[PDB]
């Protein structure tokens, strides 16, 4: 689970 | 370069790029749009930033597959297998530098100094953010502080306009404090600032939600879930 | 180009580019492995088999996305839209001739002429053939007959050395079947006899696989499975 | 479902 970015 | 197509044609080429998934070209179609030197619509920052956020991100993944090989290699007890995986990372990273240098160079010349609007000010210095953390992802020598301070102080440029200027549930807003938020988790070592950024975000958006469109708030929610998938790994 | 590289390096590369899905780079290194002069291994046939298949399989899918919007703006009722879908077609078109016509060059010079077993032998004329079939899906001049025939005869010669030479069961054997029947129903108009070549390479492996090892088995089985699956579509 | 080929 990678963290999110946008 | 893109010089002799028309502005709107290299803007449906980027479009039709994208559903073609060829997002090398929509990002060249898109940079030969900004150099036409008027501003960009709303829909046309979107492409630009879509366009290149792709490009950089497969060659963001390639680059950390190459490094943890690399890394590996260097572990003890492993077998020198010469400079190979060392030149190859170095020769992704040049190209994601590079490309990084580019997407720099438009908000420089001349997106930035033209952008007036906080939507279209806003979005600009996210992406300034953006890619000088991705800058920095991959620094590691005398330069290395500045990239991050540039990083930050684009993103503090960011932040504030939009305290100032957005709701607190504008997507613009939520997007530039979830990237804002990784960028100190992971790349200025300020875990605590990353986590009460992505939880003072989220709460303040949760209780502007009840002024919404079912559509803006369809869009604003989409945003939240990534600083709650955020909160959720980082807590 | 790739010329002051090493050879070992550039199959070191090759295999670091495909754990990055850098197929571009797998590619460009693998070229340069070739043009090195040196007969190539299994392995680095493989390799050299996936980087291109892989890169014109990226332009195989958007060259369709692209082709299925301009028929669409061709049919009756739609706006015209000005030279752009059909310029930007044309553009990825083009692209994938080029990497069509480098594979070809790499087989015509000279990695078919020193060919001498059955295994690279039949490897690389399939490789003909699927470059071919892949300039055809793409064909609409005075060429396409020639290039259509340049498909078959290279597929054939390599039916004629396999079913000489080959087990049934042969990985390479099998593929080749599989690819010549998709040319036979897609490109040549021959839907019967894609059907029959799929059904008699299919039946003549089951009929081999007890000779085999279970590691043989499993890598003979899963071509037979695609077999199977066209088949099922077309049937 | 498109067709295989490999
Ligand atoms: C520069 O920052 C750009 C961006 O990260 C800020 C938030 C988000 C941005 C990019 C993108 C164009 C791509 C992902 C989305 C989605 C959330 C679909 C959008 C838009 O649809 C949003 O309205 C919005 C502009
Ligand atoms: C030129 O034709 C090449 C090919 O289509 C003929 C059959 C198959 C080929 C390609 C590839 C290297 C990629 C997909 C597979 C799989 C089936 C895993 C392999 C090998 O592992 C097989 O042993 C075999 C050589
Ligand atoms: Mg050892
Ligand atoms: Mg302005
Ligand atoms: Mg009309
Ligand atoms: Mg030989």
């Amino acid at each position: 689970k990678r963290r999110k970015s946008v | 370069a893109m010089g002799s197509m028309e502005r709107a044609s290299l803007i449906q080429k980027a479009k039709l790029a994208e559903q073609a998934e060829r997002y090398e070209d929509m990002a060249a179609f898109m940079k030969g749009a900004v150099e036409k030197g008027e501003e960009l619509s709303v829909e046309e920052r979107n492409l630009l930033s879509v366009a290149y956020k792709n490009v950089v991100g497969g060659q963001r993944a390639a680059w950390r597959v190459l490094s943890s090989i690399e890394q590996k290699s260097n572990e003890e007890g492993s077998e020198e297998k010469g400079p190979e995986v060392r030149e190859y990372r170095e020769k992704v990273e040049t190209e994601l530098q590079g490309v990084c240098d580019t997407v720099l160079g438009l908000l420089d010349s001349h997106l930035i100094k033209e952008a007036g609007d906080a939507e279209s000010r806003v979005f600009y210095l996210k992406m300034k953010g953006d890619y000088y953390r991705y800058l920095a992802e991959v620094a590691t020598g005398d330069d290395k502080k500045r990239i991050i301070d540039s990083a930050r102080s684009a993103y503090q440029e960011a932040m504030d306009i939009s305290k100032k200027e957005m709701p607190p549930t504008h997507p613009i807003r939520l997007g530039l404090a979830l990237n804002f938020s990784v960028f100190h988790y992971e790349i200025a070592n300020s875990p605590e600032e990353a986590i009460s950024l992505a939880k003072t975000t989220f709460d303040e958006a949760m209780a502007d939600l009840h002024t919404l469109s079912e559509d803006s708030y369809k869009d604003s929610t989409l945003i939240m879930q990534l600083l709650r998938d955020n909160l959720t790994l980082w807590t």
